């Protein structure tokens, strides 16, 4: 495809500033664009989901999501590369989240919510030309039937957009366009008295209809892509990326100052467990050593202070230590072998490691600990019973990381990296001081 | 049988004005014989009107009868069967380099004439007869004293022959005399029967048909048809091959299915194979080596027969055949297609129907892991949702269109009726178990239940296989999506009761129980089984294998400690010295011990420190350092002869096949090797090399055993040349250096102060991009397995298979599109004005580098020099973008 | 469900004038106190008002349906006082609307409409128990106006031509209907 | 990609299996797995690979394999036993065929080789040839071929180029001038070391290599007389080109600022027509890279250029060597194997005249009734006279009988260019 044909075809695909992602994207991308676009949209989705799990209002969610809209996946722009980004990233995520029903449900709700925000963020004229691409009613016709439309749609607005105040509902109604169409295409809404009818025409609360049709169509396409995926597994460059974004859904600092309350009060649960175990057993095995060493390296423990900290913690013989552990503890600091400055471990990589048995303390406690031990810990962390129940709820679903964010915020006032936990805690502590 | 045109069939598309389609044009005579007479596999046959005088000298059987019409033969209800005469066969071959022909040297015949499937086979049956034939592999005479000495140490009888011709003549005669009923041996079907038939064809023995039961004097004129001809030749005597597809289907635990591995896995006994090669000259005058060879052959024959008794191959195939109604041989030496074909043929034909014309969580898992069986997934779906050809409404114009499941008002079909019938028979068999006291009848119930479950599980091969007689893509897609949904809901249930899906597919899923006691893991697995059966009434999964400790890398590449041993990692013992094997084995023993794995790990650690000290001080026996390697070709013609040490030692001595034993001493790694017996001699002043054996032989295996700034951390720097004085120096953007200075008039070398005009810089940038791209298109591939690690540019047609023989690594293009793309991205960032101003650039020099810059630029100087040098930077950036945008 | 649908409110407004004249006077079903307790009192929303009306009607038996209808409002005004009285008046008016709909709204047989394969009795078919002709309905139609087969036979015994029965006007209405249907089809 | 590369290297083997089966009228039952033990002689098609994944640079008939495709042998490579073949010639990347037996289980002896059939030459109808007769106006067809590099390693003088252009404009006057890169080679010493000096004759100096080409080649390529059609076919070593992997996308004529009147930028490789002639043009030095393995006196006594021309014809690909050879990094053949479809004989038509520039001495030969011309480099590194190619073709004539009629219901005519064309290697 010549880039001119691609430009004309995309202009046709983007006659409206929002889309139903009907036609598969055509063209070539370079795998960085694949990956960066996928991760940008994926972070938007995870932000949306985190806002939802906190039951914030849709206006608040719009306000929070405006800035990273201007950052990662810009909208309301005439750029061809931004629109290429939106299409190709959404279709890559359809590839990613088609594998499991729980994932496809998550993608459907997330993309449904994102679509709702996007549709609210366009001006009324662009909303009209999007609906056209279903005849919007004139302002005279809207004013003539204003009372009956308001009576029909007030309950739906109150129960779907949470506009408990009559004045807010009236303001929203004044700006809301309506669609005139046969009732035969809106029978499901008709049976529930959700749509106002005159002379065989239905006056659609339209955004809920467009959202539901988008959700259903999206779900059907998701099932189609899940059917065709075993023809996509043949290419090597794609599957690791898809697996990573699919599963991703799951000196002041010195050898001494780490063990103090001022510093370890900031550590997440994984680090607290790791140092509890180190202090009691005077030893951690391979995985625990690696993850705690790299966490310390992230928080700012230099190679020398880490070597002193590890030697003093192993209360065994320095000879043994020097033969066996110093080489590893330097290599994790990038002073041996290929000198690759090894990266600290994030919750995805921590959770990808095998489960702890007897004597192991590594991994994430929110997944490894029985609910009684977590309850005792959180009761020690002055968390109230409702707070503990919510944490156990998020933990039961398989949303360990969300529950980690919850305990963090609840004990201080979306975190999937222990150093990020520590650093946000430190930023709050310095601010408090 | 017709007087004229017996060989011409009737095409289905025969032109006619009264009809327009013909079925049964290409029916098989056995197929119609079995379908019409309602035969179902091997059973007692009542045959009337048998002619006892018409057949003269037509077979190798003693009893010869004939019938005049098929209606004379009817099936009886008798469930007992006579004792089977099994014969165990094993062959040692010799590849002739001249004609590339595999030649037969020794035969080991072990017979078991009273093998009864009605009763449990008692372990380690001794054969009723043992025979072992052998012919000279090189000359026409054997080493002196072979006969008496083999009588002294080998069991059974050994028969010596001057050549392979009288060899095979006596083999055929002994087969005719024995008249066994089932032939048993390992990898017979696809290698040994083929080579045996070929070498028989070559030698022109009169009695070749004795391998089968039909007497023929001449070969087929046309002798892939080789398989059909051989299988027809051996007709009458079932070929019971243990490594064939079905024999592999009854041992999921193995990884090579070599005879020793199968023996260890199924009989829990150890056997160390002797690598045999009759090309070696020692087998023509050294009697002991030949007799060790024959002993290896005899031990293989007994091992094969015993394992085939132990996995219950014959009984399971018999019951699968009685279930699907096909021939027994089509079950033994085939795939699921034959059984899934014949049972559907029978089921539809007896109901007045017209049939068609003919991902892992790799690492070390400490918790108990269970192998839980989803073999009965697809039959469970088919029965539950009544998915059948006569129930589901589908579009036959477009086969990819996914159909909907029939509403409950629709009635059941034929195939799901078979599935429910099979499930019910398994349940009644289990009810009989729950009361049965006699162990014999109880193991009979075991076998019947297992065959029923195997048929139910293999039922999906009727319709899921593409070339299958009843292929149906819409139904296959429906069943498959439903199974995928059920597998998901199993994952969700496992999470809902606090287990992990360690690895899983439509066949089997292994689950992290999270408990370290056998009873606790069994209870967790049974609870999960109850949970899944509650959510899916017909899906009855079981526990197949219990893993206390699991070193997992794939479905079929792992090490673990099973509950009722290493598989997949011990093949390479030649390359590794005695010390390395002792180290690996002691490390494994301590790690897999019942001690606390922080004290077992410290014990490993003390062992490693002590062994490092011992190697460095060289107080270890020189015997422990020896490395053996066999020479495939002559040492003078070895390509790359300077890199493997055996060539160095052998040429210092100065044939192929001679074993060189060597020690890396303390110049090239290949060159430092010395003769092992030379290194023992202390007066030669030769000591082993601590570094080599400590890095490559001891660190490498245990490394497997014990298993914007970030992006560019592995990217390389841009080396320019100064045009005037020829001074080469890296370029790091607008930063400090001892070699280059960015002035207000452009980039300036510091050795001669001569400026770089934009051409002299972009030409060199683009020369480096072109060098990198030439390197990336050179196509260097590597092996991910650290013990192989080879460097290669060849690409095997399967792209991701390493070419090291049987090595299980995953090949990857060394200069990946990831490294290459990132290199070009760092090349871009070297010329990004915003990055240069923000001092975000990757550093060229380390603080210990002798060329670390003495003078550090200030922020204001960098910003001003970037603003004065924007045009140069932009042209340099576009030079790179002209490839990044490609 | 509230607020009422346009169609539902229109049906209620069409049905309101006929409610009194039919139920409260012509039928008068609630003059029986047991019938009133069985059919009227359930449809109210408040237990206190229900019990009070039950007691008042047991104290004053056989009060007419109009009288009980007025007593509902009188006792409801007597009981519900304070700033919350308007909510109770609104709910009582909603209950009365729900009840007039319950008593006069069409009660369609659901099964015959749903499927295209349903069978319904053809027009003019004879009723085996009454012999009445299933004649088309105009605005003035009544059950007594439907002709009987014995009456049609008696009429035909005097004149042997179908155009001379009372059945012929119904056939003429049918012919007008079919003519209109044919022209709209065209 | 590697899955795509493995796919294409499978399709080579399978399509060549199909072509062999159609040509020798064999049934696919003959085609079978060569790496797994057998009892009878079988047929087999596969690629050539070193019998090692890491090999010594030099190969012999005792260190070869025959890689198998995905369905023939599920990706397994089989060593070669070549002791019963006395005359043979292989090379790395060459999809071949064997008839043999692998009873040794470890060695595939070849009792007989199937030579791949050479593709059918182009044909044309009488009407088209008469149009070409009218176009030529009786006089012959004249085409000049040049191949770079066009200036010496120690200077930037294109005086030899201006001489050559004056020559073709005023004495030779050829219908079509086809010229090949490297135009501005990226491996040039003065251009790699950064020794590119100030040019007094350019009013404004160049700043990149693209400006170098626009100011050094465009002003001199514009002087070619518009009556002379010029075709540009790039190389992988053109710094002007942004596609560094064979096959190479066509240069952009507008960017080169060249006139539309007489310039056509074409992709590498390129097969096209000029009047009735089918030309094969590809710019990766196959004659140098193809390192054969020879057994037999008859084959060794034959011209190496004849053997490699036959190889390029049979292998239905302009560059049949895999892995792509490397100059050690400075440069190399630079194959992109994901697209080894595009480097095949377009339509399966063996081109009449095949032009492959090579650093070797200029030659032009007819091998298997196909004129293969290799013109050499326009200027040697020292600056002495290089070479270029002259192609003169007699006008077609249906009466002269040099075009052979092809029997059939539709009368079409084989071009006999090896009968009609004279080629002269005139040092530039
Ligand atoms: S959620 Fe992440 S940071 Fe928090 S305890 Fe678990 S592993 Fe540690």
């Amino acid at each position: 495809s010549s880039s001119e044909e691609e430009k004309k075809l995309y202009a046709r695909l983007y006659e409206s500033k929002l889309s139903f992602y009907d036609l598969p994207p055509q063209g070539e991308i370079t795998l960085e664009q694949f990956e960066i676009w996928a991760i940008d949209r994926l972070k938007i989705l995870l932000e949306i989901e985190s806002c939802l799990s906190r039951n914030k209002s849709i206006k608040e969610i719009e306000t929070i999501i405006k800035p990273q809209f201007q950052k990662l996946l810009p909208f309301n722009t005439e750029s061809l590369e931004d629109r290429k980004k939106d299409y190709y990233s959404h279709f890559i995520l359809r590839l990613c989240f088609c594998r499991s029903k729980e994932l496809r449900e998550k993608f459907v709700r997330a993309e449904t919510f994102l679509f709702k925000i996007r549709f609210n963020m366009l001006t009324s004229t662009d909303q009209t030309k999007f609906v056209q691409s279903l005849q919007f009613i004139s302002n005279e016709e809207k004013a003539e039937l204003s009372h009956q439309l308001y009576q029909t749609v007030s309950a739906s607005l109150q129960f779907q957009l949470n506009l408990n105040e009559e004045h807010q509902r009236k303001q929203y109604f004044q700006q809301e366009k309506f669609i005139k169409l046969p009732f035969e295409n809106v029978i499901e809404l008709v049976g529930n008295r959700l749509v106002f009818l005159k002379d065989g025409y239905a006056y659609l609360q339209q955004l809920n209809l467009l959202s539901n049709e988008f959700a259903s169509k999206l779900n059907q396409e998701l099932i189609k892509t899940y059917q065709y995926l075993p023809r996509l597994n043949e290419d090597d460059r794609l599957l690791p990326i898809l697996n990573h974004l699919s599963s991703g859904y799951t000196d002041e600092i010195n050898a001494q100052s780490v063990w103090s309350e001022e510093i370890s009060s900031n550590y997440p649960l994984c680090i607290k467990n790791l140092m509890e175990g180190l202090k009691k057993n005077h030893h951690l095995r391979y995985y625990g050593r690696q993850q705690l060493s790299l966490f310390l390296k992230g928080i700012g423990l230099s190679a020398d202070e880490a070597l002193k900290f590890w030697s003093e913690a192993f209360t065994m013989t320095m000879e043994k230590f020097n033969k066996e552990y110093r080489y590893s503890f330097r290599h994790n600091y990038g002073l041996e072998g290929n000198r690759i400055n090894y990266k600290p471990w994030d919750c995805h990589t921590i959770l990808s490691k095998p489960r702890p048995g007897r004597g192991d303390y590594h991994g994430c406690p929110f997944r490894d600990w029985s609910h009684e031990r977590l309850s005792a810990e959180l009761r020690s962390m002055k968390l109230t019973q409702a707070q503990i129940i919510s944490v156990l709820d998020s933990c039961q679903k398989g949303e360990y990381t969300i529950a980690c964010t919850k305990v963090f915020e609840m004990t201080h006032n979306h975190i999937a990296h222990p150093n990020l936990y520590f650093e946000r805690s430190r930023q709050l502590q310095k601010k408090q001081q | 049988q017709t007087p004229k045109s017996s060989r011409d069939t009737i095409p289905s598309d025969l032109s006619s004005d009264t009809f327009y389609h013909v079925f049964g044009g290409n029916s098989n005579i056995f197929e119609s014989f079995v379908i019409q007479n309602r035969i179902m596999g091997p059973c007692w046959l009542d045959i009337k009107g048998a002619d006892f005088n018409s057949i003269r000298n037509a077979s190798h059987c003693a009893v010869e009868v004939s019938v005049d019409k098929p209606q004379n033969i009817t099936p009886t209800t008798t469930k007992t069967m006579p004792n089977l005469r099994c014969l165990s066969l094993s062959i040692q071959t010799l590849m002739n380099p001249k004609e590339n022909k595999q030649e037969i040297v020794s035969i080991t015949l072990s017979a078991y004439r009273n093998i009864s499937l009605d009763s449990p086979i008692p372990e380690n049956i001794k054969p009723d007869d043992l025979c072992t034939l052998v012919r000279p592999p090189q000359s026409t005479s054997f080493p002196l004293g072979l006969a008496a000495l083999a009588k002294q140490k080998l069991p059974g009888r050994v028969r010596l022959f001057n050549n392979e011709k009288a060899m095979l003549s006596c083999f055929c005669a002994m087969l005719k005399v024995e008249d066994p009923d089932v032939i048993i041996g390992h990898r017979l079907q696809n290698v040994y029967l083929d080579v045996l038939a070929h070498r028989m064809h070559d030698l022109n023995i009169p009695t070749f048909s004795s391998i089968g039961r039909r007497l023929r004097r001449t070969w087929p004129e046309k002798f892939n048809m080789n398989h059909f001809f051989i299988s027809d030749i051996c007709s009458g005597r079932l070929i019971c091959d243990i490594a064939n597809e079905m024999g592999q289907s009854l041992t999921p635990k193995c990884q090579s299915w070599d005879l020793s591995e199968m023996y260890q896995v199924t009989c829990e006994k150890e056997h160390k194979p002797l690598d045999i090669d009759y090309q070696n000259p020692q087998y023509q005058n050294d009697v002991n080596s030949m007799t060790m060879a024959l002993q290896e052959n005899i031990t293989n024959c007994m091992i094969s027969a015993e394992v085939s008794y132990r996995i219950q191959l014959l009984t399971l195939t018999k019951q699968l055949t009685n279930l699907a109604g096909n021939a027994w041989a089509q079950t033994l030496g085939g795939t699921r297609a034959g059984r899934n074909e014949y049972i559907l043929l029978h089921e539809f034909s007896r109901n007045g129907f017209i049939v068609p014309d003919k991902e892992p969580e790799k690492g070390l898992h400490k918790n108990y892991v269970l192998v839980m069986d989803f073999n009965s997934l697809y039959p469970s779906i088919i029965q539950e949702f009544n998915i059948c050809f006569t129930t589901v409404d589908r579009n036959k114009e477009d086969i990819d269109e996914l159909p909907s499941v029939p509403p409950s008002e629709v009635d059941q079909g034929v195939l799901p009726r078979l599935l429910a019938n099979l499930v019910d028979r398994r349940r009644e068999v289990k009810k009989v178990m729950k009361t049965e006291t006699d162990p014999h009848k109880r193991v009979q119930c075991d076998i019947r239940q297992q065959a029923l479950k195997l048929t139910a599980n293999s039922m999906y091969g009727c319709l899921g296989y593409v070339n299958s007689r009843f292929y149906a893509k819409p139904l296959a897609m429906l069943v498959t999506n439903k199974g995928r949904e059920i597998l998901m809901n199993t994952r969700q249930l496992a999470e809902s009761m606090n287990l992990l899906v360690v690895y899983g597919d439509t066949d089997s899923v292994m689950i992290d129980t999270g408990c370290d006691n056998y009873a606790d893991a069994i209870k967790i697995g049974l609870g999960f089984k109850r949970l899944v059966n509650e959510r899916y009434r017909l899906l009855e999964i079981d526990i197949d294998n219990v893993f206390k400790k699991l070193l997992l890398h794939a479905k079929k590449k792992y090490a673990a400690l099973t509950v009722n041993e290493v598989k997949g990692l011990d093949m390479k013992r030649r390359e590794f010295c005695p010390l390395s094997r002792d180290v690996s084995i002691h490390v494994l023993n301590t790690i897999l011990s019942d001690k606390d794995p922080e004290e077992a790990l410290q014990e490993v650690y003390d062992y490693l420190e002590d062994i490092r000290i011992k190697v460095e001080t060289n107080n270890i026996r020189i015997d422990k350092y020896k490395i053996n390697m066999k020479l495939s070709k002559d040492p003078k013609a070895y390509p790359g002869g300077k890199n493997m040490p055996a060539v160095q030692v052998a040429l210092r001595m100065r044939k192929a096949g001679s074993v060189i034993t060597f020690v890396i001493t303390k110049l090239s790694v290949a060159e430092r090797a010395h003769a092992l017996n030379e290194v023992m001699i202390k007066s030669n002043n030769l000591i082993p090399d601590p570094q080599y054996y400590l890095e490559k032989q001891i660190f490498a295996p245990v490394e497997r055993l014990l298993e914007d700034v970030e992006r560019f951390k592995d990217t390389v720097t841009l080396e320019l040349s100064c045009p005037s004085c020829d001074k080469r120096f890296p370029f790091g953007g607008i930063v400090s250096s001892n070699y280059y200075r960015v002035s207000y008039n452009g980039l300036q070398c510091k050795h001669c102060e001569q400026l770089f005009t934009p051409l002299q810089l972009t030409s060199q940038i683009e020369h480096s991009i072109r060098a990198h791209i030439s390197l990336y298109y050179a196509g260097w591939l590597q092996c991910d397995d650290s013990t192989c690690g080879i460097v290669t540019r060849q690409v095997s047609v399967f792209g991701k298979r390493c070419l090291n023989d049987g090595c299980t690594g995953v090949m990857r293009y060394k200069y990946s599109d990831k490294q290459l793309y990132n290199q070009l991205l760092y090349f871009d960032s070297l010329f990004d004005c915003e990055k240069n101003k923000k001092q975000e650039l990757k550093p060229i020099y380390l603080p210990d580098d002798l060329d670390y810059p003495k003078e550090q630029l200030t922020e204001s100087s960098i910003k001003a020099l970037t603003e004065q040098n924007r045009e140069l930077m932009e042209t340099g950036r576009s030079v790179v973008q002209k490839y990044l945008n490609d | 469900k509230r607020p009422y649908h346009p169609h539902l409110a229109r049906s209620l407004e069409q049905l309101k004038p006929f409610f009194v004249s039919i139920m409260l006077e012509e039928q008068n079903p609630w003059e029986d106190d047991q019938h009133a307790i069985q059919t009227l009192l359930p449809a109210l929303y408040d237990k206190q008002l229900i019990d009070s009306l039950k007691k008042y009607w047991l104290d004053n038996p056989r009060r007419s349906s109009k009288e009980k209808w007025n007593d509902i409002d009188q006792i409801a005004t007597s009981l519900f006082k304070g700033p919350k009285q308007d909510s109770h008046i609104i709910k009582l008016r909603e209950c009365k609307e729900d009840l007039v709909l319950m008593t006069l709204y069409p009660k369609l047989d659901v099964e015959v409409t749903k499927q295209t394969i349903h069978l319904l009795k053809a027009p003019f078919c004879i009723h085996p128990a009454t012999g009445n002709v299933c004649v088309p309905i105009d605005e003035s139609f009544a059950p007594e106006k439907a002709p009987k087969l014995i009456d049609l036979q008696t009429e035909m015994e005097k004149n042997n031509d179908v155009s001379l029965t009372a059945l012929q006007p119904f056939i003429n209405q049918f012919q007008a209907y079919v003519s209109s249907l044919l022209k709209n089809e065209l | 990609n590697l899955q795509e590369a493995s796919d294409v290297l499978d399709d080579q083997i399978e399509s060549f299996t199909k072509i062999i089966q159609n040509h020798y009228k064999l049934s696919p039952n003959d085609f079978a797995d060569p790496t797994i033990q057998s009892q009878s002689e079988i047929y087999a098609v596969g690629r050539i690979v070193p019998d090692s994944p890491t090999y010594d640079k030099f190969l012999n008939p005792e260190s070869l394999s025959l890689e198998t495709s995905r369905m023939g042998g599920v990706g397994r490579r089989v060593r070669l036993d070549l002791s019963q073949v006395n005359e043979l010639s292989f090379f790395l990347g060459q999809i071949v065929a064997f008839k043999g037996k692998n009873a040794n289980g470890d060695y595939f002896t070849v009792n007989s080789i199937l030579p791949l059939p050479y593709p059918n030459s182009p044909v044309s109808t009488s009407q088209e040839l008469q149009e070409f007769q009218a176009n030529l106006e009786g006089s012959s067809l004249k085409v000049i071929v040049t191949c770079g590099p066009y200036f010496a390693n120690d200077n930037f003088s294109l005086e030899l180029l201006q001489e050559f252009i004056d020559s073709i404009n005023n004495e030779v006057k050829p219908h079509v001038l086809i010229m090949f890169g490297p135009f501005i080679d990226i491996t040039h010493p003065l251009i790699a070391s950064g020794k590119l000096p100030n040019f007094p004759q350019f009013k404004t100096q160049p700043k990149t290599l693209d400006e170098l080409f626009l100011k050094l080649f465009t002003p001199i390529l514009k002087t070619i007389s518009p009556h002379i059609q010029t075709v540009l076919i790039p190389s992988t070593k053109d710094a002007i080109s942004n596609h560094a992997a064979y096959p190479q996308a066509s240069l952009i004529r507008k960017a080169l600022q060249l006139p539309k009147r007489n310039f056509k930028c074409m992709a590498n490789p390129s097969s096209f027509q000029i009047n009735e002639i089918y030309f094969g043009c590809s710019n990766v030095d196959t004659f140098k890279d193809l390192k054969e393995v020879i057994k037999g006196g008859t084959t060794s006594s034959r011209y190496r250029l004849d053997r490699v021309s036959e190889h390029i014809l049979q292998q239905r690909r302009y560059y049949p060597i895999f892995p792509g050879s490397i100059r050690t990094h400075i440069s190399g053949a630079d194959l992109d194997v994901s697209y080894l479809g595009l480097t095949e004989f377009v339509g399966g038509f063996s081109p009449d005249i095949m032009i492959i520039p090579s650093e070797l001495q200029h030659f032009a030969r007819v091998v298997q009734n196909v004129v293969v011309i290799n013109p050499g480099r326009f200027i040697r590194a020292t600056g002495n006279r290089g070479s270029y190619a002259q192609i003169t073709v007699q006008c077609p004539d249906l009466e002269d009988g040099k075009l052979t009629l092809v029997e059939g219901e539709e009368p079409v005519y084989l071009h006999n260019v090896w009968k009609r064309a004279r080629v002269d290697l005139i040092a530039s």
